[PDB]
């Protein structure tokens, strides 16, 4: 009776100590790769800004070509009263593009398994 | 009717969850954080009756961000005109809207 | 509502950094150590202007500094870095802990040839200060003028004239 | 609004009509009530995900919780009704008039 | 190339089930001082094939009083769910990589009970009804305790991703930190797979055949394929949870072999238990799960919430 | 039921109401309603019998449907504006659904059908709770969203409630159904003035609660649930029947009694908004409530009905349990008209 | 997309197994053969008659306890919050009331099956 | 537009709702609600809410098991009804299917305000946000915030669950 | 004093499972308030950089703010490595 309980608690304490050490190491490693991501973030931000702006400009040029016959249509007219930057809705970015890359931009991360 | 215990005691039982622009975990922003912030700062302290008239611009922008109805109508109009032009063959879509672009990082 | 102003395709052009994500992850610590100043300037512009159109030149400087960093690495010792990022690239989760020997060789090379010290744990996540000549934006939200409030309550409180003035009550 | 929002709202309307239009079994009405709760869960979750309102990601769960309470409550009542009549027919609940 | 992976998963599982029938028969035989199947093929290696061929060439009967739609749907649901349970399991790489693989397993397991429920009800026979209601009682007995045990165990993993469990147990088996929980978890799996001493929905000596008494030939065989596949799957899940095999990214076959050996050991332990003990009464199972397992499980959930905070050992990946 | 469990359930009902009335978040108001209903169901079944079970089932079905509609309205309002605060509904469809849900919870016509039956199926103490405390939460919610309510729908429901309360009460011999129809008519009076002045709504609520508490306590004191049972009370406790007759006259709104003060304050308020036809119809319809109150007073106190021999034995025993607040309740139900201006303290 | 394909494959395999079972063998179906089984004899009543449940209270209690599972599964993510003292208090508080509700039902004979 | 998978899932959601709202035997109504719960889980998963969809599916599986047991105990009759064994049930089912078809047609071929507002189509993919950042799931963070931000919610929910246990104990007492 | 000892002996003899459950739950409740490593857990949680550290504009009055990650100023995770 006593011996069985003593062995059980001893095993539990050994496991607790081992897992404490391993989990502290895991937290340190996670901090490290989070720092790697933080170091890489500004470059990704710059490229994302340029990519979004180029897609919007290409859509603007194509819309200028397409809507030259409609009489009372302003090219690149906002739908907001405010003049500050509004983050583009992904429908605007991929509105005039093919179905496969729209499926990509919409469901690629969710469907990736 | 409304016994306003929270403000009397400074308790904050549920006010942390009422608006989209209020202290999210890990500073994750709402999709319409700027619009709601502008509308709330416009309408603060002037009363509901005055806010319904004098902050209509901010509220309309906030609603447009929420539902994107005007954006969808504009995209539909552009797509319809493009389809009409392509069916008759007057307009030809460029390579970079057909999958033949030069991608960038 | 007005026309949205967009940059031309010409001024959106830049010399891209065309290395894969494993190479970037392998170089990331020294990259954040060396190219800190332009990256921080760009990110300060980014969170202050709240507009990608207003921080294009700083993004170009970010690209240029990254290209110079990678060119310097390629010039001094490319083989240790190549083995390191190949080992990194094999992992499906791209783990640092599985490639410590190659990382040690790369670190020793960049320390001996370039005097590059790998940042310690906790350093790349510090909030730092940036000195800039860019003026602080005045109305980044493009806010309208706030409506005037209701004026105020002022004066001394007098008893109600002839009481409540309900139908027949004299008080 | 997208077709999905109107589909969820239609599901709620159908469940409410099912609850309001009774047949013999009380269990069928309880199922309609649970269906209304399910449609509310789906609709609120879709709105909260679409607008990225992080702190209301917890409210549908709480919603579910009180749904359970209702369900439990209803089932309890059904038991008593059955113990009185041997059926769960809503026709038997006619001792009380207007 | 993904369909090739689907096939390379599902077909070997079916062969493993077929030969697990033989393995259980021979293990029970040798524990009962006899031999078991050794005539049909060398050492009975051809017995599963003969059984399958006999079952699929025998006439299936549609009972006159039965509801045919659910009567046919239930075996399909059982077998398809049993096959689906395997796709998030990392061996060491999963076919489907999910953030919440544990929750997916829980939900699919909760859905698999309706196969027994609907087969028993749509049989429109009294013994099948008794088996279905016993399935209702069994789920009510085990579900809450199993979920809370799984949560308490995964508090040290840091997430619900199954592959992360490999990283969590790189230096020690998790059973050395939570052997009480594992104990109950093991018993819970016995109740979840309808295995002796908790084979109540079947109960050969009580209700002839229970929920599937009216089934014959192919659908009957489908029900047993589903049950044995579930046995192997649950034992593999237990091996992943509590017996963490070291994984080398350049030689994953070592992990695969070690994992298969551990799963085989757990399955043989199930067969051993079936050979050893009498059957529970189905109210006694409820009382065991609600008066002994549940209080200890709640206390251990409290303890496993407090322990990482007390010792500063919270895992990563919020 | 165990007394400790009963106290816990009563305090849970009260806590649900308080949660409704102190919350600024729609979800917490909904939770308060759910908690109130969950704790309220067992109180209706405290005295177990088939009638109590049927009443509890009808009540739960009605309130659960209303709660579903209320949550749907909240979600629609959130969809058209990312708002959780209870200020003013931004979508008219959501506002209509919310108004219908709150009317169903209150029992306003045409969602009044459940009010008599449930009141008949439960005990007098449960009826007291159901007809007094259960009105606070929906009325508080309605007061908070008063500016958003469409006047036509609310006024239609209020006029229907007054008419149906009078007509239904005209046909009743059971006292609990009489109280239920009285409650429906008074709820119509309360909700008629809500779009114009919530202080008048609060004043009417307080006065009605006082008179309803007085009547239920007087009915519990003289343990009568039918007209003929109440007709015996003069031969055992004449003071009780006299007080009941005066309180009944007050409930009918006759001056100089207190029950006149709410209607007088409401009609007057409506005339400040160029509303004359509706107040005129409202008073002329409240005449029906007065009629069946007068009939009850005729049968109870103004004449003497035949009694039974065994009543002699009841002459030898006093009432074991005394109601502390019954005298204050009667006095407040009758003699407070001269203190009418004090209603300014309610805004 | 891959999970949908997996589900379709599994369901199709099971359905084809059923088709093979019902179309390959020789069928000789008659009324005596298809009649309900009750070990030698015709059933006295219907199998659709009400079957009394003696654990009905435990079944209702399971519904409330199953939603306690919904409130506790976000715990691994909750341990990553900065204010651990608050979450630990609320996590422990939620498990205490679950233990108290089980204790209340246990002491009031709620876990005993109907006789 | 994009394979309309979500539109198909929502249509099946409505179909299962019609299945259980036409009110056949509660066995089939429970099955219909299970189908609706599964497809609703799928709908929520297609919008990024994995945890919410999986949990609602699990909860409704448990609830429908309890409902199946209670149906066998107290909601059975000699001949349980299916959607084609009764003129009323079949009529309700067909009416629901046809009015769903009418709404879908009138919404996708032209743009009309049915009850609240209008719709043109364009698929769900338009209303997405294209945000690019994070080593975590926003849904998981928001749900886990219940233990740090939602103390009041935890208190009221736990009290309600304890009271619900007491309440079901009281209601089924009898006497 | 002796009454509780007899009650515990009886409970250990008849219902050891409940005794173990109550003991474990009580330890789980009380031990965290007496542990010195709870604060270490809070500090470790606050040291995890989930989002980007946005730089502050230099105003010439920030002596405790680093100008570079490797500058000595700012928080230090030295305590974490030795743990
Ligand atoms: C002990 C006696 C004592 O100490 O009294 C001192 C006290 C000193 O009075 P005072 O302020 O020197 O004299 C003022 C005059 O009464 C001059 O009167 P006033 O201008 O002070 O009037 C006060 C005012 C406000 O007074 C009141 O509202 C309450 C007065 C009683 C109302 C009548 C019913 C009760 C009798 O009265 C009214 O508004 C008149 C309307 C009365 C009808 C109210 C509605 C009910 C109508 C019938 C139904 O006199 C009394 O209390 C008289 C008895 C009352
Ligand atoms: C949209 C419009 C509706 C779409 C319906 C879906 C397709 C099913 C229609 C055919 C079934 C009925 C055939 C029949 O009665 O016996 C034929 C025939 C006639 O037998 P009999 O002895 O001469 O006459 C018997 C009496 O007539 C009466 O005999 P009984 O009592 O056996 O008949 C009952 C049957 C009669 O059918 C009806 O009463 C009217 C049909 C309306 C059913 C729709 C109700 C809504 C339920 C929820 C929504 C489900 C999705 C619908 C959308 C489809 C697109 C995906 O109703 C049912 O029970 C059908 C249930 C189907 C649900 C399957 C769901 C699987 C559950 C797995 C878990 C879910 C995971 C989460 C997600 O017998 C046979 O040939 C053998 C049976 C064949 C059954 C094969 C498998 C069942 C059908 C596949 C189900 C869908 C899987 C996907
Ligand atoms: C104490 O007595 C008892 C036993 O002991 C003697 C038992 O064994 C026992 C269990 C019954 C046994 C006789 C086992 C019966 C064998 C199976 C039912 C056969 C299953 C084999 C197939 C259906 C599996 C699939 C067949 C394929 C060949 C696999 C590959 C699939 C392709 C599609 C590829 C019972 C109930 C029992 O009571
Ligand atoms: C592991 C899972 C995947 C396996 C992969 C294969 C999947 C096979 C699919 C399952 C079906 C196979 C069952 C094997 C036997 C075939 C059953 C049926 O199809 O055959 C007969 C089909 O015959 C039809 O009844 C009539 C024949 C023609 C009907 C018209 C259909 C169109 C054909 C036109 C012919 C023109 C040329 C066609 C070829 C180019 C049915 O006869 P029936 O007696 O009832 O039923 C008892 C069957 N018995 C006799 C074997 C016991
Ligand atoms: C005035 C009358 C007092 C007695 C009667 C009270 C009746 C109501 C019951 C209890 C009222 C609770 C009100 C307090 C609301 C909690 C929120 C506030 O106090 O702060 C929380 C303090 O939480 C503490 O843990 C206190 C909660 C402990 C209460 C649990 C048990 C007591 C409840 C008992 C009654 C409930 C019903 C019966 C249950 C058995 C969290 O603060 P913190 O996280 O730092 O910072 C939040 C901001 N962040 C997130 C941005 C960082
Ligand atoms: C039945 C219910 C099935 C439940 C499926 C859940 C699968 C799952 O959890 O995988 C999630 C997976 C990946 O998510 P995470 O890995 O967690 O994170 C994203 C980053 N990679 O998400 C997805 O791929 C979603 C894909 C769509 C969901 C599938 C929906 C299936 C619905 C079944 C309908 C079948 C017909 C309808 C009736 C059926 C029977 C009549
Ligand atoms: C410093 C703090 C540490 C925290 C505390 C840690 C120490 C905890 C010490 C206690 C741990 C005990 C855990 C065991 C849980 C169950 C114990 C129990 O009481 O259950 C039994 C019953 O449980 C059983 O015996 C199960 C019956 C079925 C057995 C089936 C096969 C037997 C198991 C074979 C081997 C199991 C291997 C499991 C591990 C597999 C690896 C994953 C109670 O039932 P009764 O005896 O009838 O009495 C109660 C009513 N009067
Ligand atoms: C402060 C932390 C608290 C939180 C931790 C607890 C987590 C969950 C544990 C509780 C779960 C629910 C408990 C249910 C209570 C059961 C009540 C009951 O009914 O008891 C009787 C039995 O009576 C008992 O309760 C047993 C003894 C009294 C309770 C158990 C001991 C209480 C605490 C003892 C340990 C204290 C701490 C350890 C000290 C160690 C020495 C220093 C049940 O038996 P029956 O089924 O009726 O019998 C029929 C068949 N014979």
């Amino acid at each position: 009776g006593y011996s069985m309980f003593a062995v059980g608690i001893g095993t539990l304490l050994f496991g607790y100590w081992s897992m404490m050490k391993w989990n502290r190491e895991r937290r340190r490693l996670q901090i490290e790769d989070f720092e790697a991501r933080i170091a890489l973030m500004p470059l990704f931000q710059a490229e994302k800004d340029r990519r979004v702006l180029q897609m919007l400009r290409e859509n603007l040029e194509e819309e200028a070509i397409i809507m030259k016959d409609v009489p009372d249509w302003k090219v690149g007219e906002s739908v907001f009263h405010t003049t500050r930057w509004v983050t583009p809705m992904m429908g605007e970015l991929y509105g005039l593009r093919t179905n496969e890359e729209i499926l990509s931009a919409t469901y690629g991360f969710i469907w990736y398994t | 009717p409304f016994f306003d215990v929270q403000k009397r005691l400074g308790l904050d039982l549920d006010r942390w969850m009422t608006i989209q622009s209020a202290e999210q975990p890990h500073k994750i922003p709402g999709r319409c954080h700027a619009f709601e912030k502008e509308w709330i700062e416009c309408a603060h302290g002037i009363g509901g009756i005055r806010a319904e008239k004098e902050c209509k611009i901010e509220f309309d922008d906030f609603v447009e961000c929420l539902l994107r109805q005007k954006t969808m109508k504009r995209l539909s109009a552009i797509k319809r005109q493009r389809d009409k032009l392509i069916k008759e063959g007057k307009y030809t879509p460029p390579p970079h809207h057909l999958g033949k672009e030069d991608p960038r990082p | 509502p007005g026309i949205v102003e967009l940059p031309t395709l010409e001024d959106l052009k830049v010399q891209e950094v065309k290395v894969s994500s494993s190479v970037l992850k392998a170089a990331a610590h020294h990259y954040g150590a060396q190219c800190d100043k332009p990256n921080k300037e760009f990110m300060l512009c980014r969170w202050e202007e709240k507009d990608p159109r207003r921080c294009l030149e700083e993004g170009k400087l970010v690209n240029q500094c990254a290209l110079d960093f990678f060119r310097q690495i390629k010039r001094h010792c490319a083989e240790p870095f190549t083995e390191y990022w190949t080992c990194i690239d094999y992992s499906g989760l791209q783990l640092f802990r599985h490639c410590r020997k190659q990382q040690a060789k790369f670190d020793e090379c960049v320390l001996d040839k370039l005097g590059w010290v790998r940042p310690d744990l906790g350093e790349l996540s510090k909030v730092t200060k940036v000195k800039t000549d860019r003026p602080l934006p005045e109305n980044p939200y493009h806010s309208r003028a706030r409506p005037e409030p209701n004026p105020e309550a002022e004066g001394d409180l007098k008893p109600a004239k002839h009481g409540s003035r309900l139908f027949f009550w004299t008080m | 609004m997208p077709l999905v929002y109107m589909n969820i709202i239609m599901a709620f309307a159908i469940a409410l009509a099912g609850l309001l239009m009774y047949r013999s079994h009380l269990m069928s009405s309880l199922l309609c009530l649970e269906g209304m709760m399910l449609s509310l869960f789906i609709m609120s979750t879709l709105i909260i995900l679409n607008t990225h309102f992080t702190l209301a990601n917890m409210m549908p769960i709480i919603l579910l919780v009180f749904a359970a309470c209702e369900a439990a409550l209803g089932l309890s009542l059904l038991v008593m009704v059955s113990n009185t009549y041997g059926t769960d027919y809503v026709q038997n609940l006619n001792l009380l008039q207007c | 190339m993904f369909m090739i992976n689907i096939l390379s998963l599902i077909i070997p599982i079916l062969l493993a089930v077929a030969f697990l029938t033989l393995v259980e028969r021979k293990v029970l035989g040798y524990m009962q001082l006899r031999k078991g199947p050794n005539v049909v093929g060398p050492y009975g290696l051809l017995q599963p094939i003969a059984d399958a061929l006999k079952l699929f060439t025998k006439e299936p009967l549609r009972p006159a009083t039965s509801s045919i739609s659910m009567f046919i749907i239930a075996p399909i649901l059982a077998l398809s769910l049993a096959l689906t349970m395997w796709v998030p399991l990392p061996m060491p790489y999963p076919l489907i990589n999910m953030n919440l693989g544990v929750l997916f397993m829980l939900a699919m397991s909760s859905l698999a009970v309706y196969s027994i429920l609907w087969s028993g009800w749509a049989s429109n026979s009294k013994y099948a009804l008794i088996g279905a209601l016993r399935a209702v009682a069994q789920t009510i007995s085990y579900e809450v305790t199993l979920a809370i045990i799984l949560l308490s165990v995964l508090l040290m993993n840091g997430s619900y991703t199954l592959s992360t469990l490999i990283t969590t147990q790189e230096h020690i088996w998790m059973i050395f930190t939570s052997w009480p929980l594992a104990m109950m978890w093991f018993i819970s799996t016995l109740a979840e797979t309808n295995r002796a001493p908790f084979d109540l929905t079947e109960g050969e000596s009580e209700l002839v055949s229970g929920f599937n008494v009216e089934y014959a030939a192919g659908p009957f065989a489908m029900f047993f394929m589903a049950e044995y596949a579930n046995i192997i799957m649950m034992n593999a899940f237990t091996a992943i949870l509590f017996l963490g095999a070291s994984h080398d990214p350049h030689t994953p076959e070592l992990y695969t072999i070690n994992f298969v050996l551990k799963t085989l050991a757990l399955t043989i332990t199930f067969l051993w238990i079936r050979a050893s003990y009498p059957r529970f009464r189905y109210d006694q199972l409820m009382h065991l799960l609600w008066k002994s397992f549940l209080p200890l499980t709640l206390a251990l959930c409290m303890w496993h919430i407090s322990l990482p905070i007390m010792t500063a050992s919270i895992p990563p990946q919020s | 039921m165990n007394p400790i469990i009963y106290t816990t359930l009563i305090m849970t009902v009260m806590s649900g109401t308080m949660l409704v009335m102190i919350s600024s978040h729609w979800l917490l108001i909904w939770i308060g309603f759910e908690m109130n209903l969950l704790a309220m169901i067992p109180v209706l079944m405290k005295n177990f019998n088939p009638r109590a079970t049927e009443a509890a089932t009808k009540y739960f079905l009605t309130q659960a449907t209303a709660s579903m509609m209320l949550m749907m309205a909240i979600i629609i309002n959130l969809l058209y504006s990312g708002q959780w605060t209870i200020t003013k509904m931004f979508n008219p469809v959501a506002m209509t659904m919310m108004t219908m849900a709150l009317a169903m919870k209150l029992g306003l016509s045409p969602f009044h059908f459940w009010v008599p039956e449930v009141t008949q199926g439960i005990s007098l103490q449960a009826g007291l709770l159901l007809l007094t405390w259960q009105k606070l939460a929906p009325l508080s919610v309605l007061c908070q969203i008063s500016q958003s309510i469409n006047p036509n729908l609310m006024l239609t429901m209020a006029m229907l409630s007054i008419l149906i309360g009078g007509w239904g009460g005209l046909n009743q011999t059971q006292l609990r159904k009489i109280m239920a129809y009285s409650s429906i008519a008074h709820m119509g009076w309360m909700t008629a003035v809500l779009p114009y002045n919530t202080t008048m709504t609060i004043l009417n609520l307080l006065i009605y609660i006082t008179m309803t508490l007085a009547m239920f306590m007087l009915l519990i004191h003289s343990s009568a649930t039918t007209t003929l049972s109440l007709s015996h009370t003069w031969n055992k406790m004449p003071v009780i029947t006299s007080l009941m007759m005066v309180t009944l006259l007050s409930m009918g709104g006759l001056p100089p009694l207190s029950g006149f003060m709410p209607k007088w304050m409401i009609i007057q308020e409506m005339t400040k908004n160029e509303s004359i036809i509706m107040p005129t119809l409202m008073a002329m319809t409240a005449l029906l409530n007065l009629y069946f109150y007068m009939r009850l007073a005729y049968s109870s106190s103004l004449t003497m009905f035949p009694s039974t021999n065994n009543m002699k034995m009841k002459w030898q025993f006093e009432h074991t349990k005394q109601m502390k607040l019954l005298p204050t309740m009667i006095v407040l139900s009758t003699l407070v008209l001269p203190m009418t201006p004090a209603l300014s303290s309610l805004n | 997309m891959n999970i949908m394909l997996t589900l379709l494959t599994n369901v199709t395999l099971a359905s084809l197994l059923v088709l093979i079972a019902f179309w390959l063998p020789q069928l000789n179906a008659y009324s005596e053969k298809t009649s309900p089984y009750e070990c030698g004899f015709d059933p006295m009543g219907s199998a659709r008659l009400p079957f009394s449940m003696k654990f009905f209270l435990v079944a209702i209690t399971f519904l409330l306890f199953d939603l306690e599972i919904a409130l506790l599964l976000p715990l691994p993510w909750a341990s990553q919050t900065n204010n651990l003292k608050t979450m630990l208090t609320m996590a422990l508080f939620l498990l205490i009331l679950l233990a108290a509700s089980l204790a209340y039902e246990w002491t009031q004979k709620g876990l005993e099956w109907a006789e | 537009m994009t394979m309309y998978i979500a539109f198909i899932l929502s249509t099946i959601f409505v179909i299962g709702f019609v299945g259980f709202s036409s009110k056949p035997s509660p066995i089939y109504g429970g099955l219909g609600l299970i189908v609706s719960g599964g497809v609703g889980c799928g709908i929520v998963l297609n919008f990024g809410g994995s945890f919410l969809g999986l949990m609602v599916f699990l909860i409704y599986l448990g609830g429908m098991l309890v409902v199946f047991g209670y149906t066998t105990a107290m909601a059975t009759e000699m001949y349980p009804e299916v959607w084609v064994s009764n003129k009323t049930v079949f009529g309700a089912f067909v009416s629901g299917l046809m009015m769903e078809f009418c709404m879908v047609y009138y919404a996708l071929k032209e743009e009309e305000v049915e009850i609240i507002f209008k719709f043109n189509g364009l698929g769900d993919w338009v209303i997405y946000d294209t945000g690019d950042s994070g080593f975590f799931s926003e849904e998981a963070m928001g749900i886990a915030a219940l233990y740090s931000y939602g103390t009041w919610l935890v208190i009221v929910t736990g009290w309600s669950l304890l009271i619900g246990v007491v309440v079901i104990m009281e209601i089924t007492r009898g006497n | 004093a002796g009454r509780i000892a007899s009650f515990l002996k009886n409970a250990w003899a008849k219902e050891p499972v409940l005794v173990a459950s109550f003991a474990i739950g009580g330890l789980a409740i009380i031990l965290p308030s007496l542990s010195p490593y709870t604060n270490y857990a809070i500090r470790i949680n606050r040291a995890t950089p989930y989002n980007y550290p946005v730089p502050l504009r230099d105003d010439g009055n920030m002596p405790d703010v680093p100008s570079h990650p490797q500058d000595p100023q700012g928080p230090s995770l030295e305590w974490l490595k030795n743990l």
